[PDB]
């Protein structure tokens, strides 16, 4: 969705609508932070 | 002639007349009011002391007009604004503001309105309201004046209807009380809310406490007997010891508006019970085609007058079944669009509401 | 005649009043235009030895203006948020009260734009409450001449995913009228009479905005069957299902502003809210058949162009007990899946996600 090439007609209308990314205390955020680096200065903040 | 429109201008005159003499009272007065205080304490008949709501409380003058025997001790007074001086005296309310009366007198026209049974409603009148009007004979002979009376008929005439039309000779305030609102928790202490009811009563003196529903749905399900065990009959026995709710000085009453009078817990219906019940079925055929005829008396259409015929399809069905119908032969007239309303309408609604009641039962 | 010097003097006479009035009317204005004082209306009827008032000032202070000496006691009734002369302390001008915190906007939508036709399958019931909600708006001189005045309350029970949200909010579209949404199970507030201010502040809105549609959801969640237990018996929420069925006459006249109480099971209610003036058109929402599934998640997928000639009819017969949701969800699962299945084959797997 933030690279937006297909999002709009191919599939439908909006890309899914959320993402859930959980896992036992671990790897989780990690890959969130490494989305965060691979996109555009739209870049997270990690709220409790 | 341009002196014929002098009527005409006559009354532009008195038209903007009234907007100005408006605007001068807006205008002349221009006032900056008084403030609000109380008298706490009067100290001699020069100087008083006067406290604002919100704090100081000043050594003032009383307005000449007035007297202490006017003022009073600990009464709302209005002092000066500026110069600090009584300037005149009002009289205070308090509110609870919850849970009060909510339906009242006025509407109370509703005694044509009813249309059935008639003779009914003037019997339950003639039962309720000679206490309700002057209870202070029955101090002055020594017996005690009825309590209410107890209505049947579950879905059929209106209830709350008569309970609001009979009021009319009564110029009361009918409650639409429910016995589970009024029980709330499952214990004895359920007697405040009555207190607090009756209290309402009280303060709206002139007024009649119609029951909803006491004996809850009469024709099936769970009765008096059955869940509840002896809740509803305790509750109701408060009531019942509330009999001594000075009755002399009380012009409060209360229907019992029960479904079916079959689960009442007859130690309810001895003297100085309930006592009394008038008895409230399914409409007649002559009840009906005259509920009928009122309902169609606000629907001004072609039609007819054919209201035995409809009768015939219709019988056996409540009072409000049959406003339904009215309203029904309405939403068939609007759906098709049409300004005019035929007793093939009627016939229409008729069959729509019977059939909708047959496979609801 | 007299008419040329009457009229000379009319002329003049209206004008120059006129002038006065809005001289008047600047010099309260500008004031009107800095009121600062709270309301509160502690109403004593002081006829003139015609009325008064108390208001309690913002700064906590009572000012007795005489007479209501602007305004007109019948627009004026004892409440709050009435505009006080911070300096004439006077009742100044009428404004707009407060909706107490909560209901200033709940979530009330301003209007909503989804449309009739991507919804359907109950058309039957959809067009029978159109015909006892959306007529009563536009033609309500219909009903006004007619004499018959329509019905209020709608029920509209069924299994969730039957469309009762969509329908609502398409229903008040087609009126182009003010709607107003509650959030019924929320509505059970610890705040002793909470759930009461909020319903009356609620009927209070959309009495002051337009005949609007009051969508009460989970009825249910509102109103017990009154099967009274040792666990619990419905005490405190009563005292809120009394005060909507208290609020719910208040329309009565002008029949405006409808209620709309969406529910799975009818069931669990008394029969107290069912009443012909009260909660009476009781419309069933059931699960759409094979047709109506795999049209309606054609309709939602209608905007999405990537399988062509996909009839839907393997997906109908896979559909077997699905809502209106479960059949949008199974669509746009497909509507996340078809990148790059496809046809006829990317739609089961959305209700096998869920559980
Ligand atoms: N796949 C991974 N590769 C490298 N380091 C990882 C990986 N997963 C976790 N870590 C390490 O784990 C630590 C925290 O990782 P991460 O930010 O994903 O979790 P967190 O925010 O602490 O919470 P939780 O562990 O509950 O997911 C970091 O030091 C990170 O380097
Ligand atoms: N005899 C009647 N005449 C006119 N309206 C009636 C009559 N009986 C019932 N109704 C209508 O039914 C509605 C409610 O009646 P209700 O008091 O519930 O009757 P019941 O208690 O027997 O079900 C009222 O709005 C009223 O207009
Ligand atoms: N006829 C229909 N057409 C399109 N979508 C529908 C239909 N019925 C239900 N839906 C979908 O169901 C969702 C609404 O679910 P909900 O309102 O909770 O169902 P219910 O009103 O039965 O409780 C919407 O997001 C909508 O996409």
């Amino acid at each position: 969705p933030l690279l937006h090439p297909e999002r709009f007609v191919n599939l439908g209308i909006e890309p899914p609508k959320g993402v859930l990314l959980f896992g036992p205390p671990g790897t989780g955020k990690t890959l969130c932070a490494r989305a965060v680096a691979n996109r555009t200065d739209a870049c997270f903040i990690r709220v409790i | 002639i341009d002196g014929r429109l002098k009527e005409l201008r006559e009354q532009l005159k008195e038209l903007t007349k009234q907007y100005e003499k408006s605007e001068n009272d807006l205008k002349a007065l221009q006032s900056v009011g008084q403030i609000v205080g109380e008298v706490l304490k009067q100290l001699t008949e020069e100087k008083f002391i006067v406290k604002a709501t919100n704090g100081p409380r000043y050594v003032v003058g009383c307005r000449r007009q007035l007297d202490k025997s006017k003022l009073k001790p600990g009464t709302r007074v209005a002092l000066d604004m500026t110069t600090l001086t009584i300037m005149r005296y009002l009289p205070r309310e308090v509110d609870p503001l919850v849970y009060n009366m909510s339906h009242e007198d006025p509407g109370n026209v509703s005694y044509s309105e009813i249309g059935g049974l008639s003779e009914q409603i003037r019997e339950l009148r003639e039962v309720i309201e000679l206490p309700l009007t002057n209870p202070e004979l029955f101090q002055r002979v020594g017996i005690i004046p009825p309590k209410g009376c107890l209505l049947y008929g579950p879905p059929g005439t209106g209830k709350t209807l008569l309970a609001r039309a009979v009021a009319s000779q009564l110029d009361c305030n009918f409650l639409k009380v429910v016995s589970s609102s009024i029980v709330d928790k499952y214990i004895g202490e359920s007697a405040r809310l009555i207190r607090e009811m009756f209290n309402y009563a009280r303060d709206h003196q002139p007024c009649i406490i119609f029951m909803d529903e006491i004996d809850a749905i009469g024709g099936r399900r769970f009765s008096e007997g059955t869940s509840a065990d002896r809740e509803i009959q305790r509750t109701l026995m408060e009531l019942l010891n509330q009999m001594d709710g000075f009755d002399t000085l009380h012009r409060v009453k209360m229907i019992m508006a029960t479904n079916r009078p079959d689960t009442l817990d007859p130690a309810l219906l001895r003297p100085g019970r309930l006592d009394r019940k008038i008895h409230i079925d399914l409409p007649n055929e002559q009840a009906r085609l005259d509920i009928l005829k009122i309902h169609a008396g606000p629907i001004t259409k072609h039609g007819e007058i054919d209201y035995e015929a409809i009768v015939k399809l219709s019988d056996g069905f409540n009072g409000a079944d049959l406003r339904n119908v009215c309203t029904e032969a309405g939403m068939f007239a609007i759906r098709a669009d049409h300004d005019f309303v035929v007793q093939e309408d009627f016939m229409k609604a008729v069959r729509k509401v019977a059939d909708s009641k047959k496979l609801e039962s | 005649k007299i008419m040329k010097s009457e009229v000379l003097r009319v002329t003049h006479e209206l004008q120059a009043m006129k002038d006065k009035i809005k001289e008047n009317s600047e010099k309260i204005k500008v004031n009107k235009t800095l009121p600062y004082l709270v309301s509160n209306v502690i109403e004593l009827l002081d006829v003139d030895p015609g009325k008064c008032a108390v208001i309690k000032t913002s700064t906590r202070q009572t000012y007795f203006l005489p007479v209501i000496g602007l305004v007109d006691a019948e627009k004026l009734k004892p409440g709050d948020l009435v505009g006080v002369n911070k300096d004439s302390y006077l009742i100044l001008e009428t404004l707009p009260t407060e909706y107490d915190s909560r209901v200033k906007a709940m979530e009330v939508d301003e209007r909503p734009t989804e449309q009739y036709s991507d919804i359907g399958g109950l058309d039957k019931q959809i067009q029978e409450l159109v015909e006892a909600i959306v007529l009563p708006m536009n033609h309500k001189e219909k009903f006004e001449n007619l004499g018959i005045q329509p019905p209020k309350g709608v029920l509209m029970y069924g299994p969730p995913g039957t469309g009762k949200t969509l329908l609502a909010r398409a229903c008040a579209a087609q009126t182009k009228a003010t709607f107003l949404k509650l959030a019924g199970p929320q509505l059970v507030q610890m705040f002793i009479g909470d759930g009461a201010k909020l319903v009356r502040d609620a009927f209070a809105l959309a009495k002051e905005k337009a005949p609007s549609i009051i969508f009460i959801d989970e009825l249910d969640a509102i109103g017990t069957k009154r099967f009274d237990s040792e666990k619990a018996g419905d005490r405190e929420v009563q005292r809120t299902m009394l005060e909507l069925l208290n609020q719910l006459d208040g329309f009565q006249p002008n029949t405006q502003v409808k209620v709309i109480a969406a529910t799975n099971r009818v069931d669990i209610l008394d029969p107290a809210l069912l009443r012909s003036g009260r909660l009476d058109r009781k419309i069933e929402f059931p699960m759409p058949n094979e047709e109506a599934r795999a049209r309606i998640m054609q309709i939602h997928s209608r905007k999405m162009n990537v399988s062509p000639d996909v009839n839907y009819e393997e997906l109908a017969r896979c559909t077997d007990d699905f809502n209106g949701a479960q059949c949008k969800a199974v669509c746009v699962e497909a509507g996340m899946i078809a990148l790059r299945e496809l046809t006829h084959e990317d739609y089961m797997e959305g209700i096998l996600e869920v559980q």
